[PDB]
């Protein structure tokens, strides 16, 4: 088959600003004067939308901030300028042989300004405790960029287990991440305990986000 | 020529 | 306009068997060729199968070849994709897209220019569980300035999906439902909502859950601690 090549894999790129992505196919993909090459836009959630056909062609309710150039096996699809709404996930695709092949995809991201996170802890509820659970999560909300680490601490200590994250796709109207970080014991070892600590390293700051509760 | 599903010629 | 409905998706079994149903309207379906893409978790867009507007060509990914049959019925506007031999690796979305010709000064190039919203597989013999769905309240040393933040954790469902919403859907704003997790055959998902401070807990805030795979729906009310 031949296969798409297709770079970024991802992509950061400032409202205004031109965002390319390029697709390298195996096998020249052109065909009776004509380049079997596609670009589909994919917004989380939703399903993918012809952007491109034909390599340069723009599909029907495509803006004119969509382009696409290439042939053979060279290729690239272009966005400028970069809007709001242009965050999503976009594939190229080849229509000259069977089997119909889609590059890896890249995500395109708006390059936004720095932002920390809002970082809140909550305490195993009632009702958990009573099932013989103890969840403790941590919301890290509308931060940029999406890099962040939390560690745990329990007592001072720090842990390394039953805990599981959890990252929202760049939001909407901020352009923002939001994470969430849960960390999960029985009620037995955690009425073991008694300070329970989430912390949260972001390029925002060298010293870290704390919150935490004692039980 | 014809590529069933991909190119259909005039 | 072309609408494009898929059904049929939903949990089986490995080696299970399943069919899934494409509804088209809008546009005149024994004249376009159709397709079957689908995507994996996390994963690019793999095409699955191919049948012409008249069923003359039936095209087939390697991988599927065998065990999935593609078909349609003109009079009833339907595409349909029968799945045998379910494979864990063939859980994904999947949708049915339109073969659309584009017409050219010398022919017709043909793209997939109208799919639709898909229907997810999953192959798993994990069991079907519903969520446990807890409040999640700020603890005693409460600081807070204008707003404050809650939450629910849905936790120990399976199979995906569950839909969340907070004050039936009055409380859109500032909400933030996270992917779910899935550890150890049985996934869990989290929610916040910032409300301002003054609303709470004199306003009632209470997430609504509704697991579709178990009939499962749930109120849960956001309450101070003490």
């Amino acid at each position: 088959d031949t296969v798409l090549t297709q770079s970024p894999a991802s992509l950061a790129v400032s409202l205004g600003q031109r965002a390319t992505i390029s697709c390298r196919a195996s096998e020249s993909v052109d065909y009776y004067g004509k380049s079997f090459m596609n670009w589909f836009q994919q917004k989380p959630g939703q399903p993918p939308k012809l952007l491109i056909y034909a390599a340069s062609n723009q599909g029907s309710g495509v803006p004119a901030r969509f382009s696409g150039s290439g042939s053979g096996t060279d290729f690239s699809l272009h966005i400028h300028p970069m809007e709001e709404d242009d965050s999503a996930m976009y594939f190229c695709q080849q229509s000259k042989e069977v089997p119909w092949t889609f590059g890896g995809g890249t995500k395109l991201e708006i390059k936004r300004a720095d932002a920390a996170p809002t970082v809140s802890i909550f305490p195993p509820s009632s009702e958990q405790l009573t099932s013989g659970g103890a969840s403790v999560v941590c919301f890290l909300n509308n931060f940029y960029p999406k890099d962040i680490n939390v560690k745990w601490k329990i007592d001072g200590s720090e842990r390394q287990n039953g805990v599981l994250n959890s990252w929202t796709d760049q939001d909407s109207k901020d352009s923002t991440y939001s994470m969430s970080s849960t960390l999960t014991l029985t009620k037995d070892e955690y009425e073991r305990h008694n300070s329970y600590t989430c912390e949260a390293t972001h390029k925002t700051s060298t010293s870290p986000i704390v919150k935490s509760f004692n039980r | 020529m014809s590529l069933p599903g991909r190119w259909k010629p005039k | 306009d072309v609408q494009l409905v898929e059904s049929g998706g939903g949990l089986v079994q490995p080696g299970g068997s399943r069919k899934l149903s494409c509804a088209a309207s809008g546009f005149t379906f024994m004249r376009f060729g159709m397709h079957w893409v689908r995507q994996a978790p996390e994963k690019g867009l793999e095409w699955v199968a191919y049948i012409s507007s008249g069923s003359s060509t039936i095209y087939y990914a390697d991988t599927v070849k065998g065990r999935f049959t593609i078909s349609r019925d003109n009079p009833k506007n339907t595409l349909f994709l029968q799945m045998t031999s379910l494979r864990s690796e063939d859980t994904a979305l999947y949708y049915c897209a339109r073969s659309g010709g584009i017409e050219r000064y010398d022919g017709t190039y043909y793209v997939m220019d109208y799919w639709g919203q898909g229907t997810s597989v999953t192959v798993s013999s994990a069991k079907t569980t519903p969520p446990s769905v807890y409040p999640l309240a700020p603890g005693s040393a409460a600081q807070t300035n204008s707003m404050v933040t809650l939450g629910c954790l849905v936790k120990g469902y399976f199979p995906e999906p569950v839909t969340v919403t907070w004050n039936s859907g009055s409380l859109s704003s500032g909400v933030h439902t996270f992917p779910a997790v899935l550890q150890s055959d049985l996934y869990t998902l989290s929610s916040s909502v910032t409300v301002p401070s003054s609303p709470r807990p004199s306003e009632t805030v209470t997430c609504n859950v509704a697991h579709p795979a178990s009939s499962t729906k749930v109120d849960k009310k956001i309450v101070p601690r003490d």
